[PDB]
C-alpha cells in the first residue's frame, strides 16, 4: 500500500518510485497526532536494534537514517522488487534521506538512474564496428 | 515581542528550511501558511506572534529572508513544501555565487543585494512592535556566508545599533573539511563578526556528525540531520519568548548574564538528550540526569575540550516537566565536580531557565517525543584553542601567500589579512589575560 | 650595491679554497683541453635543467586497498630459501616523490660565446696586472666601440666560471656599462638571453654577480627602467626561487658584509631598485611573477 | 542564469563536442530532432545553460563548429544529433590549416578569426548572465591550436571576466601522430599559460590506456575517447544544472583549486569505469569511488603523480549520498599518503556533492587534481621541441610565412620557465630554512 | 627587574652596540631572520628584524613570559628605520585600577579602534630614520579615565631596523639630549 | 580624504 500523495504536476513519477512511498511524503501534515507509526515516530516493532551486529540486506542502502528506519525501508525495498522489471534501480526515497525541501514531491527529484539510456554503453565485440 | 531571522548562505537556508519545518508545526500551521479548521492543538492566539504575522483572516507568514547569491537552493524552497507559507519577496537570490571568496562577496557581489536586504528588513521590522532583536545563520566556510553575512551585520549594526543580534555560525572543523580556502574566509569573517555580533554561538559540522553517529546510531549521516538538531536548539533557546514558564529568560538577559567583556561573545551550545526512539521510553531520564549528559565534551557541538579551559558562566535552558527543585539540587552537584572548574572570579555561574511546554518532534526526523530536555549555552576558554589553530593554519598559508591573488582582485589587500590576523592574535591574548 | 662588482673576485676566490678551508666546487672542466689551444665546445646546454627523473622499477604502486601507497613484494631469490627456525622470526616480525630538485647546480659547459671569440682573439682586452685589482686595457677606445655586437656576447661570459675569462668578462661589462651614454637603449632586447642563462644555472658566485650587474645596468642608464618592465616574464623566477634565502644571527655581526654573498639581500634591492626605476605600471608585474612582494610607494 | 558557450575546434574538437553535446542532450532529454521528450521538471529547470529554446518548441545547443574546411562540418551534420545544430553555427574556411600554426595563427587566422568572433558575439549577447567559455580543440593540429589559441586571445581582450574552460589534448610522448607536434605544443602552452583561466589537459595514449585496462575493450574507435571526455565534461558542469546538497560552480572550483596565477594545468579523472563483467558484481558506495578516483592508473594524462604533490585536489561527487563518507575518505586518503600532498597547504581536498547522477548510474563522481608532477609532459615537449631546434628542422615552412625564431625562443624561455616554478612549488617547506 | 633599579631620567633595555643586545629579550623567529649588519648612512652596528608575517616574527621584552619587568618612566622611545613593509610595536601598561591595557600601533591599519584591553592605533613614518616618542601617560588618559603607573613588556614586529630603544621621564629636545641617545 | 585622514592620524573619543 504505498503512499500517494496529493501534488500532480505534468509528468508523472517513476514507477521504481512511485510504487514506494512513505507516510512522510504528504503534503498536509496530521497536527493532532505527531507521533504515530504513519511518520515512524515510534519505536519499531520491525527492524534490528541498534546494537545488532548481524548482516542486514540493507548495508549500503539508507544514507541518513538510523537503523530500524533503514532496515524497515531496504527490507520494503528488496520486498516488492518482484512488481518492478528486472534491471530496477537500486536506490528509493525511502532509503535517502527525507530533506524539507522535498517533502511534498512537488517535483521529479530522483528520475536519472532509473531511465533508459546510452550514457555509458560501450560497444560491445558483436555489435562493434568501425564507423565505415 | 516578536524576533526576526536572516537565513544566508546554502548552509543557512538548509539550516533554515528545518528551523521553519519545526516552528511551522509548533504552532500547527501548515505549509499552505495557515492552521486548519479544527485540530486546534496550540492554546494562547499570540504563540505564533515573535515568529508568524498574522495577516487578513486565516494566514500567517513568518518572519524571516532566505537570502543567497546562487539561486539553485532558493529556487528549491519556491517549489518545494513550503510555496504558500514564505513570502515571495523575503525569498531574495542572486545572479552569481561569491566562489568561496569572501574579497568578493564583500566587495563586488554583496554590494548590489546588500541594500536590497536591508530595504526588506526595514519593513520587516516595521511591522514588529516589540522587537528583542535579530538572530542569524551561516557559514564562515564560504563566500556568501562570510562576506556579505558580515556586510549585512555590520549594515544591520549601524541601522539599529542597540537591537540585539544572536548568532548561529558553522565553523570549519579542525581536520574534516570540504573547502581549502576556508581559513582565509574564517578569519577574516571573524574580524568583523567580532565588533559587531552580541552573542556568537560557534557550531561544528564533524562535532555534529559524532553525535548523530554515536548518540543517534546514524552510521550514515548527512546535513539535513544536522540542520535538523540545529533548530532543536534554536527552538530550545527561543521558547522563552514564546511559550509561559516557571522561571522565563528573554534575549536581552542572554547579554547581561553572559558577557563578562564586550568582546568575549562566543557560546559552546550543547544539547541533551539526544536519543533515538528505540532507546528514549527504554531508559527513563530525570533533570539531574540530562543535565550531567550536558556536560562532556562528548556532548559538545564544537570540538574543544573544555578540560583545556575554564568556564566563564554557563547558560541553562530546560523544557518539559521541570521544577525548580531538582535542577537547582542539580546544579549544586555540577559545582562540586572537579573535573570542571570555573573562573575565579565568578561565585555565581550558572543562570537556569525552565520552561513547560516540551520539544516538538519532527516526522520523519532522527529524535523521539522527550519528556524534557536540556539546551546547554556555555562560555570556557576552551574556546581559546580553537583561534589558535585556525590562526596556525592560515599562517601556514599566509607565508607563501597562497590564493591570496584572488583576494585582491576584488578589492581588498593584504592590509586586511594583516590586521583580522593581529585582531585574532589579540582576541587570543584576551583570552589567556581574562582566565589568568 | 658594490662600486666595482669585479672588485671582490679574487680575494673572494682565494678565501673560499684556502682561508675558510671548506672544499671548492671543481666542475665543468671536462673538454677545455689545454691552454694555446681551442677549447672543444660541448653540445650541451647550460641554461636547461635535463633533469628528466627516471624511476622505472622502484617507483611504488598504487594499492586499490588501502588508500597508502606501497612498495612492491621482493622477489624471492633461490640463493636465501626457508631456513629451520625462520618461522617464528616471522611472527617476532615510506614512499615520496624522488627529488623535484630546483635548487640544485645547474651544469654549464664552459661552451659561451666570449670564450670562443676569446680564444679566436677578436677581442681588444688586455690585463693591466697592477697592484691594486687589474683594470682592463683597452686597445680601442671604448667610446667608439659598436655596442650592439659586443655587449650580449660579454653578457653571455659572466656564467663562465674559470678564471682567465670571467674577470675579462665582468670587468668589461662593467666598462661599458659606465662608459655608455644612449647606446644601451637599442640593444636591452638583446641582453635578456644571456642574462636569463646566467640566472638559470644555480651557482651562488654567478648569481650575485649578475644581480649587482643588472643593479649597475639598471643604473647606469637614462630610462632603460621603462624597458626592462616587459622582460620581467623571464627574469623574476630566479628571484622568486632565493627571495627568502637569507642567514639568520641572533644576536651575532654577519661578518662577511663587505662582501655581497647573501643573495637574500640582493635580490631585495634589486627588486626595490626595479620598482623605483621606470615604476609606472611596473609593480604589478612584479608582484605577478614574485607573490611576496610589498610596493615601496 | 549562467551560460555555457561552447567552441570546438578542429578535428578533434568537432568530434569531440560532438559526442558531448549528444549524450548532453540525451541528459536533459530531448531528441536527436530537437524536441523535448523528458520526463522530469528537473530538466526543463536548467536547459537555458546550454541549450537555447527556439519557436516551435525545439532546442539547439549554444555551440560554435570551426574549421578551415567542410569535410568536418559535412561529418559532424551527418552524425546522430547532427541535426539539433543551427546552420548558422557552422563556420569554416576552404584552404586547410595543413597542421601549420602559422598558417592557423597568422594567415588563415586573420581572414577566418572575423567571422567566428561574430557568431561568438552574437551567441554570448543573446544570453544575459553569461558564466564563462568553454572550448575543446587539440593541441597538435594547426587550426585546432593555432585557430583555437587566437580565439582564446581574442576572447580574453573581448570578455576579461569571464570563466575560460579549454579541454586540450596533448601529443602523446611514447608515439606522436603529426612530425611538427612540439612546434604547435609548445606555442599553444605559451599561449594558453597566459589566455586561458584553466587547462584541464587529456592525452589520447591515456584515453587508450584506461579504455584497454579498465574496460578491458578489445578494439577502442575514437567513439569511446570522445564519450569519456564529453562524460568528464557532463560531471565537470553537472552542478550548474542539478540541485545538491553542497554546491560548486566553475568559478568556485577555479578559486579552490589554483594557488598561484600560472598554476592551471590540471589532470583529470573520471569514476566509475568498469567492463561489463565487473559491472553486475560491484556495488555502488562512495569508497568503491574513492579508491579508484584517486589511482594514477585511471587519470586520463601522461603525468603520473607519483612523481610529485598534489597542490590540490577536487572531487564532484554525484548522487544523493551521505557527506560524512565523502569527506571522511577525503581526510583518509590525505592524511595515509601525507608525502604526496604539499606541506603547506592543509585540507588540500575539495568536495562537492550534486543529488542528480547521470542516467543508469546511481552514483559518480569526476577527479580534478592540481598536481606538480604535470611538469614532466612540458619537460618531454621542450626537450623534443629544442631536438627540433637546434639544427633547423621544418623551420622553412613557418619562418617562410611571417614568423621569426624569436618567437620560438621565447617559448621555450617561458616553457622552461614554467616547469622550474612548477619544481620550485613542489620542493618548497613550510618551515622554509630546510632546502637551503 | 628594573624594580630595584635607580630608574633615572634615562632607561635603556636594548642596545645595538655591544656583546650581547638581546640579552634580556625573548627572539620568537619564524620564516623571517634576525641579523646585526652596519647600515650605510649611519655608519654604525644596527639590529635588522625581517620576516614573510610580521604576526610571527617578534622579540619580547622580559624572556620569561610569567616574568614582567617594571619601569614606572612615562615615555618610550624607539630608533626606526623605515623599511617601506608592515611593522608593528605592542605595549603593557598597569593602570591605577590593577588591570593590564596593550597599546598596539601598526603602519597597516586605518581606523583607531579602543577596547578595554586593547588599543590600536595607525602610524606614519618618514623615508629614512625617525625616533618616534610614545608618551604612555597621555595614551592611558586619553584611551581610559585611568592613569599610567607602570609597563609591564614591550614587544616589536619585523621589518625594521632597531637600535638604542629606551624609556624617559620628559620631552627631551634635540639640543639637550646626551651625545649617545643621538641619531648623528 | 577624510577616510583617510582620520585613517592615517591616531584619534580618540
Ligand atoms: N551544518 C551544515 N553545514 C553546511 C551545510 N551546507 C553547507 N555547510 C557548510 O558550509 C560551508 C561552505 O559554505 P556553503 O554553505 O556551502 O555556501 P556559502 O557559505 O554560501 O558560500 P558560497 O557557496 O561559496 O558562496 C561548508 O564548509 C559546510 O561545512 C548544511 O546543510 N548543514
Ligand atoms: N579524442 C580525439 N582525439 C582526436 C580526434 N581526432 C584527432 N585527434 C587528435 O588530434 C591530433 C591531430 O590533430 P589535428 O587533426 O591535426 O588538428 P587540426 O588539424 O588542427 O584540426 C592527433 O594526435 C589525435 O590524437 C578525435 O576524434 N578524438
Ligand atoms: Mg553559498
Amino acid at each position: 500500500s504505498p503512499n500517494s500523495t496529493g501534488t500532480v504536476t505534468q509528468y508523472n513519477h517513476p514507477m521504481f518510485v512511485s510504487q514506494r512511498l512513505t507516510g512522510n511524503f504528504t503534503s498536509q501534515f496530521e497536527m493532532n497526532s505527531l507521533p504515530s507509526h504513519k511518520y515512524e515516530t515510534l519505536p519499531i516493532r520491525s527492524g534490528h536494534l541498534p546494537g545488532y551486529q548481524g548482516h542486514v540486506p540493507g548495508g549500503v542502502g539508507a544514507i541518513a537514517q538510523r537503523k530500524p528506519a533503514a532496515a524497515m525501508h531496504t527490507m520494503t525495498h528488496l520486498a516488492t522488487s518482484g512488481s518492478l522489471p528486472k534491471g530496477s534501480p537500486q536506490t528509493d526515497m525511502s532509503l535517502v534521506d527525507l530533506r524539507p525541501e522535498q517533502r511534498s514531491m512537488a517535483k521529479v527529484y530522483m528520475y536519472a538512474e532509473g531511465a533508459k539510456t546510452s550514457f555509458l554503453k560501450f560497444p560491445t565485440p558483436k555489435t562493434f564496428d568501425h564507423r565505415n | 515581542r516578536e524576533v526576526i531571522s536572516i537565513h544566508i548562505g546554502q548552509a543557512g537556508i538548509q539550516v533554515g528550511n528545518a528551523c521553519w519545518e519545526l516552528y511551522c508545526l509548533e504552532h500547527g500551521i501548515q505549509p499552505d501558511g495557515q492552521m486548519p479548521s479544527d485540530k486546534t492543538i496550540g492554546g494562547g492566539d499570540d504563540a505564533f506572534n515573535t515568529f508568524f504575522s498574522e495577516t487578513g483572516a486565516g494566514k500567517h507568514v513568518p518572519r524571516c529572508i532566505f537570502l543567497d547569491l546562487e539561486p539553485t537552493v532558493v529556487d528549491e524552497v519556491r517549489t518545494g513544501t513550503y510555496r504558500q507559507l514564505f513570502h515571495p519577496e523575503q525569498l531574495i537570490s542572486g545572479k552569481e555565487d561569491a566562489a568561496n571568496n569572501f574579497a568578493r562577496g564583500h566587495y563586488t557581489i554583496g554590494k548590489e543585494i546588500v541594500d536590497l536586504a536591508l530595504d526588506r528588513i526595514r519593513k520587516l521590522a516595521d511591522n514588529c512592535t516589540g522587537l528583542q532583536g535579530f538572530l542569524v545563520f551561516n557559514a564562515v566556510g564560504g563566500g556568501t556566508g562570510s562576506g556579505l553575512g558580515s556586510l549585512l551585520l555590520e549594515r544591520l549594526s549601524v541601522d539599529y545599533g542597540k537591537k540585539s543580534k544572536l548568532g548561529f555560525t558553522v565553523y570549519p572543523s579542525p581536520q574534516v573539511s570540504t573547502a581549502v580556502v576556508e581559513p582565509y574566509n574564517s578569519v577574516l569573517s571573524t574580524h568583523s563578526l567580532l565588533e559587531h555580533t552580541d552573542v556568537a554561538v560557534m557550531l561544528d559540522n564533524e562535532a555534529i556528525y559524532d553525535i548523530c553517529r554515536r548518540s543517534l546510531d546514524i552510521e550514515r549521516p548527512t546535513y539535513t540531520n544536522l540542520n535538523r538538531l540545529i533548530a532543536q536548539v534554536i527552538s530550545s533557546l527561543t521558547a522563552s519568548l514564546r511559550f509561559d514558564g516557571a522561571l522565563n529568560v528573554d534575549i536581552t538577559e542572554f547579554q547581561t548574564n553572559l558577557v563578562p567583556y564586550p568582546r568575549i561573545h562566543f557560546m559552546l551550545s550543547s544539547y541533551a538528550p539526544i536519543i533515538s526512539a528505540e532507546k528514549a521510553y527504554h531508559e527513563q531520564l530525570s533533570v539531574a540526569e540530562i543535565t550531567n549528559a550536558a556536560f562532556e565534551p562528548a556532548s559538545m557541538m564544537v570540538k574543544c575540550d573544555p578540560r583545556h579551559g575554564k568556564y566563564m558562566a554557563c547558560c541553562l535552558m530546560y523544557r518539559g516537566d521541570v521544577v525548580p527543585k531538582d535542577v537547582n539540587a542539580s546544579v549544586a552537584t555540577i559545582k562540586t565536580k572537579r573535573t570542571i572548574q570555573f573562573v575565579d572570579w565568578c561565585p555565581t555561574g550558572f543562570k537556569c531557565g525552565i520552561n513547560y511546554q516540551p520539544p516538538t518532534v519532527v516526522p520523519g526526523g532522527d529524535l523521539a517525543k522527550v519528556q524534557r530536555a536540556v539546551c546547554m549555552i556555555s562560555n570556557s576558554t576552551a574556546i581559546g584553542e580553537i583561534f589558535s589553530r585556525l590562526d596556525h593554519k592560515f599562517d601556514l598559508m599566509y607565508a607563501k601567500r597562497a590564493f591570496v591573488h584572488w583576494y585582491v582582485g576584488e578589492g581588498m589587500e593584504e592590509g586586511e589579512f594583516s590586521e583580522a590576523r593581529e585582531d585574532l592574535a589579540a582576541l587570543e591574548k584576551d583570552f589567556e589575560e581574562v582566565g589568568a | 650595491m658594490n662600486g666595482d662588482v669585479a672588485g671582490s673576485l679574487f680575494t673572494s676566490t682565494y678565501r673560499n679554497v684556502k682561508l675558510a678551508g671548506k672544499a671548492p666546487p671543481a666542475a665543468n672542466l671536462s673538454g677545455t683541453g689545454s691552454c694555446f689551444d681551442t677549447t672543444s665546445l660541448s653540445p650541451a646546454r647550460a641554461g636547461a635543467h635535463k633533469a628528466l627523473d627516471v624511476q622505472k622499477d622502484e617507483l611504488p604502486v598504487w594499492s586499490k586497498s588501502t588508500l597508502s601507497y606501497k612498495y612492491p613484494a621482493g622477489r624471492p631469490n633461490p640463493t636465501g630459501f626457508l631456513k629451520k627456525g625462520d618461522g617464528e622470526m616471522i611472527k617476532t616480525k615510506k614512499p615520496s616523490p624522488p627529488q623535484a630538485g630546483a635548487y640544485k647546480r645547474r651544469e654549464n659547459p664552459p661552451n659561451t660565446a666570449f670564450r670562443r671569440f676569446y680564444e679566436r682573439g677578436d677581442l681588444p682586452i688586455a690585463v693591466d696586472h697592477r697592484g691594486s685589482k687589474n683594470m682592463i686595457a683597452w686597445k680601442v677606445d671604448i667610446e667608439k666601440l659598436d655596442y650592439h655586437h659586443y655587449l650580449p656576447i660579454f653578457f653571455d661570459g659572466i656564467r663562465e666560471t674559470q678564471e682567465p675569462y670571467r674577470f675579462l668578462a665582468v670587468k668589461g661589462v662593467e666598462d661599458m656599462l659606465r662608459v655608455g651614454g644612449s647606446k644601451i637603449l637599442p640593444v636591452i632586447p638583446q641582453l635578456i638571453i644571456p642574462i636569463k642563462t646566467a640566472l638559470n644555472t644555480r651557482d651562488h658566485s654567478v648569481m650575485c654577480i649578475t644581480l649587482q650587474l643588472l643593479q649597475k645596468l639598471v643604473l647606469s642608464a637614462d630610462l632603460v627602467g621603462e624597458a626592462l618592465v616587459p622582460y620581467y616574464r623571464q627574469i623574476l623566477p630566479i628571484f622568486n626561487l632565493y627571495k627568502n634565502k637569507n642567514k639568520n644571527l641572533g644576536d651575532g655581526i654577519d661578518y662577511g658584509q663587505r662582501n655581497y654573498d647573501c643573495l637574500g639581500e640582493l635580490i631585495a634591492d634589486t627588486l626595490a631598485l626595479f620598482e623605483q626605476k621606470g615604476g609606472d605600471d611596473a609593480f604589478i608585474n612584479i608582484k605577478y611573477m614574485v607573490p611576496t612582494y610589498e610596493s615601496s610607494v | 542564469m549562467r551560460e555555457i558557450v561552447h567552441i570546438q575546434g578542429g578535428q578533434c574538437g568537432n568530434q569531440i563536442g560532438a559526442k558531448f553535446w549528444e549524450v548532453v542532450s540525451d541528459e536533459h532529454g530531448i531528441d536527436p530532432t530537437g524536441t523535448y521528450h523528458g520526463d522530469s521538471d528537473l530538466q526543463l529547470e536548467r536547459i537555458n545553460v546550454y541549450f537555447n529554446e527556439a519557436t516551435g518548441g525545439r532546442y539547439v545547443p549554444r555551440a560554435i563548429l570551426m574549421d578551415l574546411e567542410p569535410g568536418t562540418m559535412d561529418s559532424v551534420r551527418s552524425g546522430p544529433y547532427g541535426q539539433i545544430f543551427r546552420p548558422d553555427n557552422f563556420v569554416f574556411g576552404q584552404t586547410g590549416a595543413g597542421n601549420n600554426w602559422a598558417k592557423g595563427h597568422y594567415t588563415e587566422g586573420a581572414e577566418l578569426i572575423d567571422s567566428v568572433l561574430d557568431v561568438v558575439r552574437k551567441e554570448a549577447e543573446s544570453c544575459d548572465c553569461l558564466q564563462g567559455f568553454q572550448v575543446c580543440h587539440s593541441l597538435g593540429g594547426g587550426t585546432g591550436s593555432g585557430m583555437g589559441t587566437l580565439l582564446i586571445s581574442k576572447i580574453r581582450e573581448e570578455y576579461p571576466d569571464r570563466m575560460m574552460l579549454t579541454f586540450s589534448v596533448v601529443p602523446s610522448p611514447k608515439v606522436s601522430d603529426t612530425v611538427v607536434e612540439p612546434y604547435n605544443a609548445t606555442l599553444s602552452v605559451h599561449q594558453l599559460v597566459e589566455n586561458a583561466d584553466e587547462c584541464m589537459v587529456l592525452d589520447n595514449e591515456a584515453l587508450y590506456d584506461i579504455c584497454f585496462r579498465t574496460l578491458k575493450l578489445t578494439t577502442p574507435t575514437f567513439g569511446d575517447l570522445n564519450h569519456l571526455i564529453s562524460a568528464v565534461m557532463s560531471g565537470i558542469t553537472c552542478c550548474l544544472r542539478f540541485p545538491g546538497q553542497l554546491n560548486a560552480d566553475l568559478r568556485k572550483l577555479a578559486v579552490n583549486l589554483i594557488p598561484f596565477p600560472r598554476l592551471h594545468f590540471f589532470m583529470v579523472g573520471f569514476t566509475p569505469l568498469t567492463s561489463r563483467g565487473s559491472q553486475q558484481y560491484r556495488a555502488l558506495t562512495v569508497p568503491e569511488l574513492t579508491q579508484q578516483m584517486w589511482d594514477a592508473k585511471n587519470m586520463m594524462c601522461a603525468a603520473d603523480p607519483r612523481h610529485g604533490r598534489y597542490l590540490t585536489a577536487s572531487a564532484l561527487f554525484r548522487g544523493r549520498m551521505s557527506t560524512k563518507e565523502v569527506d571522511e575518505q577525503m581526510l583518509n586518503v590525505q592524511n595515509k599518503n601525507s608525502s604526496y600532498f604539499v606541506e603547506w597547504i592543509p585540507n588540500n581536498v575539495k568536495s562537492s556533492v550534486c543529488d542528480i547522477p547521470p542516467k543508469g548510474l546511481k552514483m559518480s563522481a569526476t577527479f580534478i587534481g592540481n598536481s606538480t608532477a604535470i611538469q614532466e609532459m612540458f619537460k618531454r615537449v621542450s626537450e623534443q621541441f629544442t631536438a627540433m631546434f637546434r639544427r633547423k628542422a621544418f623551420l622553412h615552412w613557418y619562418t617562410g610565412e611571417g614568423m621569426d625564431e624569436m618567437e620560438f625562443t621565447e617559448a621555450e624561455s617561458n616553457m622552461n620557465d614554467l616547469v622550474s616554478e612548477y619544481q620550485q612549488y613542489q620542493d618548497a617547506s613550510a618551515e622554509e630554512e630546510g632546502e637551503f | 627587574m628594573f624594580k630595584n633599579a635607580f630608574q633615572s631620567g634615562f632607561l635603556s633595555v636594548l642596545y645595538s652596540i655591544g656583546s650581547k643586545p638581546l640579552e634580556i629579550w625573548d627572539k620568537q623567529v619564524s620564516n623571517g631572520h634576525i641579523k646585526r649588519i652596519t647600515d650605510a648612512d649611519i655608519q654604525s652596528s644596527v639590529l635588522e628584524i625581517m620576516g614573510q608575517n610580521v604576526s610571527t616574527t617578534y622579540i619580547t621584552c622580559p624572556a620569561d613570559p610569567n616574568k614582567t619587568l617594571g619601569i614606572k618612566l612615562p615615555f618610550l622611545v624607539l630608533i626606526i628605520k623605515n623599511l617601506n613593509k608592515y611593522f608593528s610595536f605592542e605595549v603593557q601598561v598597569l593602570d591605577d585600577k590593577n588591570v593590564r591595557r596593550r597599546f598596539r600601533a601598526s603602519n597597516y591599519q586605518s581606523t583607531t579602534r579602543v577596547k578595554p584591553f586593547i588599543c590600536t592605533m595607525p602610524m606614519r613614518l618618514d623615508s629614512g630614520w625617525n625616533q618616534i616618542q610614545f608618551n604612555l601617560s597621555d595614551f592611558t588618559r586619553r584611551a581610559y579615565g585611568t592613569n599610567y603607573i607602570e609597563t609591564l613588556r614591550v614587544q616589536v614586529h619585523a621589518n625594521c631596523r632597531i637600535r638604542r630603544i629606551y624609556f624617559s621621564d620628559r620631552l627631551y629636545s634635540e639640543e639637550e639630549l646626551p651625545a649617545e641617545f643621538k641619531l648623528f | 580624504l577624510e577616510k583617510l585622514r582620520l585613517r592615517t592620524y591616531p584619534t580618540f573619543i
